[PDB]
């Protein structure tokens, strides 16, 4: 809705990815990343249960891998929004140095950081 | 552990960080830090302090939990490549300019300083002018901790051979050890935005800039590259990490295989 505010700041990236569900899989293009949800183009054959959570694993490289439970927050004209659900300890430290990178400023990154501890406050 | 237990739920209620129960050990070195300067005793104080929802803490808490530390000597080969190939190269040639670029918590400009430390015992007065090495990261804590140059025992209980500890560091009490002044003088801590210009930096004879670059896109990544290409030296070489190829700048950097491993010459 457009009189809400973003909590998190939205990176352009475009690492080789792909969203999991069940026995599914599929390779999906990756539009951008932030610390909390990721935007994908919708793939071929997109039969993905929209009410059931998925899996995005990001392949940064060649040896690090982002992974993270997702909901899919919205899907319009060949465009799929995540809002990360679970993530572990190693995937959302990588995820935190690719933000904070990004960002440029570390304050930055530790107000994001101060947005997400308190989400559900 | 009934404390570390609640710290799992915390991560989880709050971020939806799920911390494996195998990490007790991690959770402790992460937040010795905070700890220490929040005047907090042990794990369950502060699972206490942290339930509330008003202050910084809970973000302090999760910024330690989510930093991660460079390891000692990474990969090993590209320092042995640095001691056998690249400093007799250039001493068939004059102060040596080094760029550790995102060095983190310190652990990899350190150890290019022990590495020159040991080519120099090994090889005479041959670096005559001396040796400076550019080390840069966001400011911060973690930047902080890199200039104090202090580290514990999970970080120095991998990559690093007794030699090595016996010779290059001091011990500091009870699991703690820094790193010697000697070779620490020989590095310079700068806070640097990669995504900024690079003027201020200076030429460089070598560049290391080691598994970073992933954390950008393809065409920021490409604009790193290209700008890194003008702080080097004629001839000076780039190390990237050892999963790390160098893509679509061929008129500008030229592979260079090594014995294992590549670098890359500045054309
Ligand atoms: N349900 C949902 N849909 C999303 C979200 N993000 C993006 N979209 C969809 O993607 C379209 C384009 O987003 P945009 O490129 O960021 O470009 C957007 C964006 O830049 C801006 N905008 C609109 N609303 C907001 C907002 O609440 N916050 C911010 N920071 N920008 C907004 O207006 C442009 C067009 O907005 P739209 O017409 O709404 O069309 C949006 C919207 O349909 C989201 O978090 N939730
Ligand atoms: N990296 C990334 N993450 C994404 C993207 N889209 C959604 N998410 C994640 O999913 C969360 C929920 O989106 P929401 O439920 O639609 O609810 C959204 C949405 O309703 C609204 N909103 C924000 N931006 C737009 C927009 O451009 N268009 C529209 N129609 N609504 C927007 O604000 C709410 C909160 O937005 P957020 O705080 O950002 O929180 C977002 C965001 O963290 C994306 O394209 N990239």
């Amino acid at each position: 809705q457009h009189d809400e505010r973003r909590r998190f700041h939205r990176i352009a990236f475009d690492a080789d990815s792909e969203i999991l569900q069940g026995e599914r899989r599929w390779e999906v293009l990756l539009h951008d990343v932030s610390l909390h949800g990721i935007l994908v183009g919708q793939p071929q054959d997109w039969n993905g249960d929209p009410q059931r959570p998925f899996e995005a694993r990001l392949y940064l490289g060649l040896d690090v891998l982002i992974r993270m439970e997702i909901s899919l927050a919205w899907a319009r004209d060949g465009l799929l929004g995540f809002e990360c659900q679970h993530i572990d300890l190693d995937s959302i430290s990588h995820l935190r140095r690719l933000v904070e990178l990004n960002l440029g400023d570390e304050e930055l990154l530790e107000r994001e950081l101060a947005l997400l501890v308190s989400a559900h406050d | 552990n009934a404390d570390f237990e609640l710290f799992r739920v915390f991560l989880e209620k709050t971020c939806g960080i799920v911390l494996g129960s195998n990490k007790q050990y991690l959770v402790s070195s992460r937040l010795n830090k905070l700890m220490e300067q929040q005047g907090i005793k042990s794990l369950g104080e502060l699972v206490q302090r942290i339930q509330t929802q008003r202050g910084g803490l809970r973000e302090m808490v999760v910024d330690a939990m989510t930093t991660n530390e460079t390891l000692w000597f990474r990969d090993t080969y590209p320092f042995e490549v640095l001691k056998q190939r690249v400093l007799p190269e250039l001493i068939k040639a004059q102060r040596l300019r080094i760029w550790s670029a995102a060095c983190s918590s310190g652990q990899e400009p350190y150890s290019l300083s022990m590495a020159i430390d040991e080519f120099e015992k090994t090889n005479l007065g041959q670096l005559k002018a001396g040796v400076q090495i550019v080390a840069t990261d966001l400011s911060g804590s973690m930047l902080t901790a890199a200039k104090a140059g202090e580290y514990d025992t999970l970080a120095m209980g991998r990559g690093l051979s007794p030699e090595r500890l016996q010779r290059y560091f001091d011990a500091k009490g009870p699991g703690r050890w820094a790193v010697k002044p000697a070779i620490r003088s020989r590095v310079e801590f700068r806070a640097l935005n990669l995504l900024d210009s690079y003027a201020s930096l200076g030429k460089f004879d070598m560049v290391f800039c080691r598994n970073v670059l992933i954390y950008f896109s393809a065409e920021v990544k490409r604009d790193i590259l290209l700008r890194i290409h003008g702080t080097l030296k004629p001839g000076g070489y780039l190390f990237l990490g050892a999963s790390e190829a160098l893509n679509n700048l061929p008129d500008h950097y030229q592979m260079v295989q090594c014995s294992p491993g590549i670098i890359y010459r500045a054309k």
